[PDB]
């Protein structure tokens, strides 16, 4: 479980 | 047969923490496809942006950037609950094709790369240099992402638990776990591994009762 | 300085999905110490079982073993929460020291690895070989393992929200989401990973509103 | 975040 942050 | 058409270095995108995780690895012969599902690193997090990479780096700012796009329309939803099926897939033309779709809502948004974009030859051939050069470094770096990480997820989760708790949580047990998730949150946004993981141990050190009780409460 | 004394393998220990997860990689200089921080993997763990592993493959029953040992006394706790620090610590004698700590308690337990144990030069030979010679293969069992994880995750995740959600989360709702879990858990039992991604696919079809509670839950 | 099992 691998997470993205929102740019 | 004489010749195979290769990445000369890896591919990938940027996650939390800011380390590059790959997703097309060094020297794949072409065509090729891959795929990963990542999730959100938020509570409610309607967005997340792509940050493809070209690099044998493991922070991501030192690789070099392809391009960025983001995939919004991301229903409410605990963090790292969302599924964002992140495919990178080079064509037999060396185009590189990046999608990011949301399992939930078949939403899809993608970044169209040409073979010609990137680090030229001299760049390629600095970059596998720096990557053995600072090979310690980066390892260093690595860890200390692993341990963020971990404070970040006991942080979350033990604020939700307490909540959870409510009045099954003693008074004592409360205060000392408040205290040791402030602490924690303002050692996260710190550089230094160690002082990470002293409030983690504090925390856990204090936790006991809160683990009991959670435990309990979906057993 | 004409020689340096190196490992020739890569060592670790196997963690959840029966990967091997490296704590001191291929060819690293001795003296040397790494750690890393694992948790359990389900609810009310009370003790974790360290299998010391030497080799370059991904799957952990493809190593070579070095041995393995128990860390018990573990408080209940939700899993996942458990602090326990592993250290792999080579000497200047290449005696390998391996414990395991649970922060919580301080309780720890270690295994000793006298410098002749493992594999032999022509066994580590084959092994490099093997590596290679089984890359993909080993990438595919990698990416298989990170979907039976995520799976597992979600599995677990979903049906502690639907019990704290209880009388919020609508009749057809629960029910859309509780036939998902039934056919995610069975398909995590497999070891197609089209099969676990379908039923992910479909509980994240299902499951918005959960979400949206769960989210506004703890928001 | 790893995990390990109980044997």
């Amino acid at each position: 479980n691998r997470l993205l942050l929102t740019g | 047969v004489l010749l195979l058409d290769v990445t000369p270095l890896s591919l990938g995108i940027e996650t939390m923490g800011g380390v590059m995780t790959t997703l097309i690895a060094k020297n794949t012969t072409i065509p090729t496809k891959h795929s990963q599902v990542f999730s959100t690193a938020e509570d409610n997090q309607s967005a997340v942006t792509i940050h493809v990479l070209q690099g044998e780096r493991k922070r991501a700012a030192d690789n070099k950037s392809l391009g960025q796009f983001n995939l919004d329309g991301i229903n409410p939803a605990p963090r790292g609950m969302p599924q964002i099926e992140v495919t990178f897939d080079i064509d037999a033309d060396g185009i590189l094709h990046v999608s990011a779709k949301d399992k939930n809502s078949g939403k899809e948004q993608k970044i169209t790369i040409k073979a010609s974009s990137g680090l030229n030859e001299d760049e390629i051939q600095k970059m596998v240099r720096d990557a053995e050069a600072n090979a310690e470094a980066d390892r260093k770096f690595d860890e200390l992402v692993q341990t963020r990480n971990q404070g970040d997820h006991l942080l979350h989760s033990t604020r939700k638990q307490v909540e959870e708790a409510g009045d099954k949580l003693p008074a004592d047990d409360k205060t000392a776990i408040e205290s040791a998730l402030t602490a924690l949150e303002t050692a996260l946004k710190g550089e230094d591994k160690a002082a990470i993981e002293a409030k983690m141990q504090e925390l856990a050190q204090v936790s006991q009762k809160l683990m009991e009780i959670a435990q309990q409460q979906h057993a």
